């Protein structure tokens, strides 16, 4: 029972804390992904552009 | 992306003038040499009736 209460009153809020971290980290990461897609789309047309004149 | 998306249409834009311009250019160029060479032709036609 007291390895029973560690899961659910000190690995149970470490995890939910490392949940709402890593989902914030989550969220991190897709607007680094959409950033860098929009990053993408800048160096694809200027390329396209540039070697067309 | 606007900004180079409608730079590419105004570099085609002026592709498209100098292309149109060409075009109209040769066109009446093509127009006046064959009327030129209608004309040896027709000359040359009366000379041998």
């Amino acid at each position: 029972e007291r390895s029973k209460l560690d899961l659910i009153e000190e690995v149970e809020p470490l995890v939910r804390t490392l949940g709402d971290k890593l989902r914030k980290s989550m969220g991190r990461m897709q607007r680094e992904l959409d950033t860098l897609q929009q990053t993408y789309e800048l160096n694809d047309l200027r390329l396209k552009k540039n070697i067309s004149m | 992306i606007e900004i180079e998306k409608m730079e590419k249409k105004i570099n085609d834009s002026n592709l498209l003038m100098k292309t149109k311009i060409s075009d109209a250019e040769e066109l009446v160029t093509s127009t006046e040499l064959k009327l030129e060479e209608l004309k040896v032709d027709l000359n040359r036609k009366r000379y041998k009736l």
